[PDB]
């Protein structure tokens, strides 16, 4: 199975930096073929999909929030951390990261989600 | 280092001929029948498409009754037959067959389209035929033929590939087993393990792999047992130009092309492929029903048939003619009605391969015994069988032997040039 | 968003329902997949198509899809009280560059 | 003035052949998949209408491990490899590929028109496809090949030339880089920055130079090292007959028409191309599998191989066969759905380089090393790399060297032909 | 029969021969009527609504005379059977001779 778990800080003010981090178990970061993506639900509104790293390291941002949005992982964590700069208080949403399979079509989609993690900001 | 055969091996002025008396083979042109749920096939696929390999089966000269083994001294030197020529008649009349899938996977004839091609709305397969690449290629030899063909390997990325994802290409060998089908313009493949639609190619080369003589291999092998004499005659063209349906694996990069709108605005599928066409077929043209000398192989094997065996391949999609053969279900009514006939399909193949041998003898030195041992040891284990994994056109010649060339039509012509 | 979908359907259990997603040339035109994920809200989405008319593993059989112009469909037949949940399709634009969804619509079931 | 490199250059009898194992390339035939956003090729286009150039390296004679140098003197003369025999071995069987362009510019099929061509309605762009011009094409040098293309010069007028006006022809020389694209019967341009449309030409080259061997230029050099041996049979006629759609750049003069009434008062557009193809594929006409001997080389440089480097230029669309590729996303479902499977295209081609060579000597008087001097300074530099900016496939043959001809066939065919 | 007839003891039916025929495919076309040997299932996948109706797989060609030319013209030449492959090297047993002659290059 692969399962991923969301964490970070629930709360957080205008103006502040915020760092997600979605833990991986079951699968390894460094397995050829495997990448994660961030994909962010305002409250009652569409999904949203923010950032995608994969095994080889290349990233991948939303053009609007792309000046804003960095995405890492650490494979001694088998971890993945994104980091939003300058939030708006509209960003309050649901956090999920799901694993992106990147199948050889551009149309990538996400094969399992995490549980989800709500970040206010306020 | 490995030397020319004949540097050791003596020739003879002994000659014999033999050949099969008839060979003929009937069968399905497109799939083997078989009973309704089991594995017992009622009726062979017979196809001109198919490597007719014959696994000739050559008496052992060191036991075989000569009038006076006088020219040769036993207690020194063995005996060995070594090909001097070959005939591979055929007897049915030339004709171009057919094949095709009541389902090939075909988008539509994007060869000229009047208006932009429509949604292709779930399971736009058609009822298709075409007519198969010609090819006409003997290979002589001691060694089974080698083929090749493309099948599947590991895949670039190894996370559990993602399902439909790119299925890797590599090239793969393989010894050409009777009954395998030859490349038919639609490239050397294991369509069985390769396309999984199963719609892709024709009906009778959709679950078969296509192979093709890996000449390259064969040529630059060190002892050349292999083949030491081929010929191929083979051609085609596009009679029409396709498209495949189904979802885009490799999507058109965006800086290929401009968007479209409207109708347009639908990228239709670049999966493009070519009908092949069988082109003329004509009697000039004919590789068979004339005797090939191997007197100058170019192998390092000079035709030497180490272990008393001949494989001989051959292909003739010349005379693939598949002729119908309906049947009627009961004579009771005046007047015709569809359903009255059953429909069979049999293509007919006839072959009569023919042969002379020059007989030569190996003189047991140290150094010789030494080479051949390096060479084949099993070949010196038959003086002083690995092929059942594959399956062959049997045919003993052990009895078929005859030291009158002049009876015969090879040893007539055999006669005639030497 | 760039795709687009009904803001809401309904149907009654044992009818049959279609959630149709356009796209245009840049997108779904170009043939990138097109993804439908079912999502019970206040939880995390789920994965129910995963190419055009395509089922993944463990997703009841009765659902579908198909692919029509520069349009996918989402087919549930034999509707259920399972099948409360908003639905977003799912694609690759090329003027954004990145992966978006659909306006997300909420299925209904009927009384 | 120029010399005949033999009135200076001695040959020896020390012969070596070295050939490459089995060179193998797979990817897409259309264009280069890579990955959504990157300039990270994953998968290269590996195409039949490619020059495939190899940029052979060769040990250096001067530093090489010789049974014995008592041949020559190395206190007054050096070594080079020269090309005695070349031999470009073809593995894949014989086909001709497709190509073809999702909105292909074709307004209508103006070859027969039962009516008057209607309204061109925005976007009449049309899926098409066709099968490429037939050309093989071997080119064996010292000097990288130099091709030919029509690209974009100085407009006539100097006015910041209007938008959408004449691209003015320019015929421009450049260095063939291994996967660039030959002429497919479209004629040889830049299409990349002489076609804005970007659908005149089909996907594959939609956006590539279609280069041509100057074999004008190469052959007229004074020196001869572009090319001392080559070979052409490419060919290919109209398969059908079509029409641009747009706006008119260069009206019809009104003395070159009658005006028109009604339907008939809209002219039509008049910038019709045609669409090429692949005309017979056949054994006879084969270029490759056959040793040619570079012994009587027109050139100057007589198959010298200046800088221990080789040039084999390769083209072969008779064997450019593009094989489909289907995966299943999953077996779950019983019956078919088009969208089940996804579509992949991809191009297998193998080569087989070999080669003969015999040793030469160059003995240093002023004279001689004053004109190897004017001829080439990197060449005096290398005894007592300026091809960076290229891509070609280099192929090291550096340890593959072996001075027993009779253990390989082009050494063997090379001993029975000397 | 010509391998029957070049391999018969005697080569009395012929000893001398000639053939100069070819064609192509110029149409492919599909036979009518029940499936004698139904497709294996293991030969397709099922077909829905329209295609659910596996088409009839009896494909068979229509022949064509391709060129013909002067160039190539068995006819209006002598033969000369001064080297008969066969043993009978022309002799007429029996006062006999039997000539067949195929001629679609004027039909």
């Amino acid at each position: 199975q692969v399962t991923l778990r969301e964490s970070g800080p629930a709360l957080v003010k205008p103006t502040q930096t915020l760092t997600l981090t979605c833990t991986i178990s079951g699968l390894s970061l460094t397995t050829s073929g495997v990448c994660v993506s961030w994909i962010r639900q305002p409250p009652g509104k569409a999904l949203e999909w923010l950032a995608l790293i994969d095994w080889d390291d290349d990233k991948y941002y939303s053009t609007s929030l792309r000046t804003r949005l960095t995405i890492s992982k650490d494979i001694s964590k088998n971890q993945v951390v994104l980091t939003m700069t300058n939030m708006d208080p509209v960003d309050t949403a649901t956090f999920f990261c799901a694993r992106t399979r990147c199948t050889s079509n551009w149309g990538y989609y996400f094969d399992s989600w995490g549980r989800g993690t709500r970040v206010t900001v306020s | 280092a490995v030397v020319s055969t004949d540097e050791y091996v003596a020739r003879t002025n002994i000659y014999y001929h033999a050949g099969t008396s008839r060979l003929l083979a009937v069968g399905h042109p497109y799939f083997p029948i078989k009973k309704p749920n089991n594995n017992k096939i009622l009726v062979p696929k017979v196809s001109g498409l198919q490597y007719r390999v014959f696994r000739i089966h050559l008496p052992d000269p060191n036991k075989f009754g000569f009038p006076d083994t006088s020219f040769y001294n036993p207690d020194t030197q063995r005996l060995v037959w070594a090909c001097v020529g070959v005939e591979v008649g055929r007897g049915q009349p030339l004709g171009v067959g057919i094949s095709g899938h009541p389902l090939l996977n075909k988008l539509d004839d994007t060869e000229n389209a009047s208006a932009y091609a429509a949604n292709a709305g779930v399971d736009n397969r058609e009822c298709i035929s075409m007519d198969y690449k010609q090819t006409q290629l003997c290979l002589i030899g001691c060694k089974p033929p080698i083929g090749e063909h493309w099948g599947k390997g590991s895949p670039c990325t190894n996370v559990a590939v993602n399902p439909g994802d790119c299925p890797p290409l590599e090239l793969i060998n393989t010894v050409i087993q009777d009954g395998d089908m030859v490349d038919t313009g639609f490239g050397a493949m294991d369509f069985t393990t390769l396309q999984a639609n199963k719609s892709e190619v024709p009906l009778d080369i959709c679950t078969s792999i296509c192979k093709y003589p890996d000449y390259i291999k064969m040529v630059s092998e060190p002892y050349g047992d292999s083949l030491f004499f081929y010929l191929r005659r083979e051609q085609m063209f596009v009679r029409h130009l396709f498209n495949r349906a189904g979802t885009v694996g490799e999507n058109v990069p965006d800086d290929l092309y401009i968007k479209g709108s409207g109708s347009t605005a639908n990228l239709a599928s670049s999966n493009y492929f070519p009908t092949p066409s069988g082109s003329m077929v004509t009697s000039d043209a004919q590789i068979f029903n004339k005797p090939y000398w191997l007197q100058r192989a170019q192998g390092h094997n000079n035709g030497i048939c180490w272990g008393n065996q001949l494989f001989v391949t051959v292909v003739d999609t010349t005379r693939s003619t598949n002729m119908s053969l309906c049947a009627a279900i009961s004579t009771s009514e005046t007047t015709y009605k569809n359903t009255n006939f059953k429909e069979y399909l049999r293509h007919g193949e006839e072959y009569d391969l023919q042969f002379i041998f020059q007989l030569c003898k190996i003189t047991l030195t140290a150094d010789v015994m030494t080479y051949i041992h390096s060479m084949n040891s099993t070949i010196l284990e038959d003086w002083n069988d690995p092929l059942k994994k594959y399956t062959f056109w049997e045919v003993n010649l052990k009895e078929k032997f005859s030291a009158d060339l002049d009876q015969f039509p090879l040893g007539r012509k055999f006669l005639l040039q030497a | 968003s760039v795709l687009t979908q009904p803001p809401s359907v309904s149907g009654a259990p044992g009818q049959r329902v279609t959630i149709s997603c356009t796209g245009s040339a840049s997108n779904i035109g170009a043939g990138y997949d097109v993804h439908w994920y079912q999502q019970v809200p206040g939880a995390a989405p789920k994965l129910l198509i995963f190419v055009y008319s395509n089922r993944p593993s463990g997703v009841p059989d009765r659902i579908s899809g198909s692919k029509s112009g520069t349009s996918a469909s989402l087919a549930i037949s034999g509707l259920q009280a399972e099948d409360e949940a908003d639905y977003y399709c799912q694609s690759y634009d090329d003027s954004l560059r990145g992966w978006v969804f659909g306006g997300g619509t909420k299925l209904t079931v009927l009384g």
